[PDB]
């Protein structure tokens, strides 16, 4: 528990750190709205294109030509002004489509890796997702993930089974894995071992189709200590 | 078979729109910023279209191998693992694959048209993917989270069984038989690809639309948009500026809507891909570095484990 | 202008399936990749000093051990904090 | 449901754990069975 918490309790403040000083981690929100930015700028440039007529400014149209043709001219601007709004709304529209898949995307990761300990691998985040945390930011989410991170290994020496009586005893929870000398440890994942008893095994067939099996004893826990 | 990619191409505003005319040019400068946008669109879905490769074959941080001996119990995969006489590492399935699908180029290129070349070539993600094949096959699923353990590989395909809900015993008994059904399916699945009923289809119409939409553009770049030629030069070598304004003016917005279309039906597509390609770096990093509950997210019945396979354009999953 | 002249010729340059670029170096490493070109070949600055340009690197060679027989256990966990 | 040794587990010793409350176990054997 402390040493757990202690884990814990540090890395939020990498968190911080990672996202504190000036690492600019925050590029996926600025995207969006320089890319924004960008669009109203060009859009507002547009006005200063005259479309192959003589000005870009509908006051010095009128003041230097005659309403027969002025019309000409005139459409001319209003053709080049429509298009340039055409392709800014479809720019919008498609932009739209992806901030929307953004986020359903965001959508489940909460549900899921939010509000339960979804498992599937890389949805929450490396690891096996313990727990997470939302926190809200400038047009989007950001998520902290809790994972278990396995480290420090050992290399044992498995087995597949242990035939004592004959009989092909499989392992219940663990991978049996005799560590070099007393072959019988039975652990799960992390490391803490405990000897066979017939309660973390559970009998199956007979000692030849398994290949592999080594034997020595599977511990009883009830018959020799009291015969009472 | 799923497609994460698409021949990345961009297009010289200005030279596909005038050819060198200085006068054209000029004309075209006063229609605003109108081709800069564009240039910038097909920019970025060219980063886009490199992006998505990263995020499939490239979810391994540590390129793995396999051990010179192969006591695996029985299975005989010297199909998905690569095969060092073929010249670049590749695994009998990978090549049956990329001589499938297959499909003038520097011709178009002459109109403005450029293929810009990936990041990721062929021998790289093979390489990517020969990692992640191995790692699994001695790591289990684990390599994909945390460090790389070995485990024998009967001994795992128990645990990813006791998953499914049959409990050890039965793959640790009938052992001989498992084995040879996998072996035997594995040996179908060469077939089945090799054969022709539309196979690598998916990813071959990528490239037919690709294709087919580039040379639409080009075969435009040859209509009168309803001016007195198409040529650009017998236009200026029949006529003074004044006149030929109007014509230059007729080609030059005919020509411009082409490219516009074409840009924006780049985009839908690259949209789509990308939707195909983050459904892929799913199905990698879920059903390929780690045994999945969700039916028919990773195959048909129960899910035992997957291998994922490298083809041109796209990643070819054997589940 | 005299200055845009040394940047198409001399001694240094590097032919590859991207291009001709000019104004680099073409070692014989292999480094995790940077600015990213085309076709593999990618380039960074370095250290006495110049943009270099090299063929990019996976990632560094592993090999789990494994036997036949020989399972491994993790034994201690550490507990880290990710951010989407 | 009474608390047996059926349905619990045996893990190191009790100064470890906080808010450990010690108090009481059953065992299936333990009656006549223990004759
Ligand atoms: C438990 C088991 O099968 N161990 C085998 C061993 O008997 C054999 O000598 C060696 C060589 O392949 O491979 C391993
Ligand atoms: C291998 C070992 O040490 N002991 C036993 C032995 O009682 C047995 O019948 C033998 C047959 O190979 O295998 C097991
Ligand atoms: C299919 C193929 O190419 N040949 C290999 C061969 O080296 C080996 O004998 C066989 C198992 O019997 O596994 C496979
Ligand atoms: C894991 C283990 O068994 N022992 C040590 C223990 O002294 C230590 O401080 C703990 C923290 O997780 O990790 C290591
Ligand atoms: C509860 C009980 O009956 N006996 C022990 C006692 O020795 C101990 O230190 C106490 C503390 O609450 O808990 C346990
Ligand atoms: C790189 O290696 C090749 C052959 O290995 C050699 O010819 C060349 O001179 C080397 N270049 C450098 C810069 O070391
Ligand atoms: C709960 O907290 C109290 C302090 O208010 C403490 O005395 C007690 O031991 C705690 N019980 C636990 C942790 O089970």
């Amino acid at each position: 528990q402390k040493l757990i918490a202690n884990q814990f309790n540090s890395a939020i403040g990498k968190i911080q750190d990672s996202l504190s000083s000036t690492p600019s981690a925050l590029g996926k929100l600025q995207d969006v709205v320089n890319q924004n930015a960008q669009a109203l700028n060009t859009l507002v440039k547009q006005l200063s294109s005259n479309f192959g007529a003589i000005s870009s400014v509908l006051n010095d149209i009128l003041s230097r030509l005659d309403p027969p043709e002025a019309e000409v001219q005139i459409d001319r601007l209003i053709t080049g002004r429509l298009q340039s709004l055409q392709t800014y709304v479809t720019q919008q529209l498609i932009r739209a489509a992806e901030i929307r898949a953004s986020a359903n995307l965001a959508a489940t990761k909460m549900s899921e890796c939010v509000l339960g300990q979804s498992k599937r691998v890389d949805f929450c985040g490396k690891g096996y997702h313990l727990m997470s945390f939302p926190q809200s930011a400038p047009h989007g989410v950001v998520f902290l993930h809790v994972t278990y991170v396995p480290a420090q290994e050992k290399n044992f020496t498995t087995a597949p089974a242990i035939c004592h009586d004959g009989k092909a005893h499989f392992p219940r929870e663990g991978v049996f894995v005799s560590n070099g000398t007393h072959w019988f440890v039975t652990q799960r994942n992390f490391y803490e071992p405990q000897i066979i008893t017939t309660d973390n095994t559970f009998v199956s067939g007979n000692c030849d189709v398994v290949i592999g099996i080594v034997n020595n004893t599977v511990y009883d826990p009830l018959q020799p200590e009291l015969d009472s | 078979i799923l497609p994460v990619s698409m021949t990345k191409t961009s297009v010289d505003c200005t030279m596909y729109i005038c050819g060198d005319s200085t006068e054209c040019s000029n004309l075209l400068l006063q229609y605003g910023s109108f081709c800069t946008q564009l240039n910038r669109a097909l920019t970025g879905i060219a980063v886009e279209q490199d992006k998505n490769t990263q995020e499939v074959f490239a979810q391994v941080k540590q390129i793995y191998k396999t051990p010179p001996i192969k006591d695996f119990g029985g299975f005989n995969f010297s199909q998905i693992l690569p095969d060092p006489s073929k010249p670049s590492k590749r695994s009998p399935i990978e090549d049956l694959l990329f001589n499938k699908v297959t499909l003038l180029i520097c011709a178009q290129k002459f109109n403005g048209l450029t293929v810009l070349p990936p990041l990721l070539t062929d021998e790289m993600i093979a390489q990517y993917t020969s990692a992640l094949l191995a790692g699994t096959i001695t790591s289990g699923w684990t390599f994909g989270a945390g460090p790389a353990l070995q485990i024998p590989f009967p001994m795992q395909m128990a645990y990813r069984f006791n998953g499914i809900g049959v409990t050890q015993n039965v793959l640790y008994e009938n052992q001989k038989l498992i084995a040879n059904q996998f072996n035997s399916a594995i040996g179908k699945i060469q077939d089945s690809l090799s054969s022709t009923p539309s196979a690598l289809g998916k990813l071959q119409d990528v490239v037919n639309q690709n294709a087919q939409a580039l040379n639409t553009l080009v075969k435009q770049l040859s209509s009168n948009f309803g001016a007195i030629s198409s040529v650009l030069n017998d236009i200026l070598s029949r006529l003074d500026p004044p006149e030929a304004e109007v014509q230059i003016d007729r080609l030059i917005t005919g020509r411009l809507q082409s490219l516009q279309t074409y840009v924006t039906q780049q985009l839908i597509r690259a949209a789509e891909i990308r939707a195909s390609a983050n459904l892929a770096a799913t199905k990698m990093s879920e059903c390929v570095l780690g045994q999945s509950k969700r039916v028919d997210f990773c195959g048909k019945g129960y899910h035992l484990m997957s291998f994922p396979q490298s083809a041109p354009h796209g990643v070819v999953f054997l589940h | 202008t005299p200055t845009w002249r040394v940047y198409s010729t001399g001694s240094n340059v590097f032919q590859t399936r991207a291009g001709c670029l000019i104004g680099a170096e073409h070692v014989n490493n292999s480094y995790e990749c940077d600015i990213p070109i085309g076709a593999g070949i990618c380039a960074s600055y370095q250290t006495s000093q110049s943009i270099i340009a090299y063929t990019m690197s996976l990632g560094a060679e592993n090999s789990v051990a494994y036997s036949n027989n020989s399972i491994a256990i993790p034994t201690n966990f550490t507990i880290s904090v990710t951010t989407e």
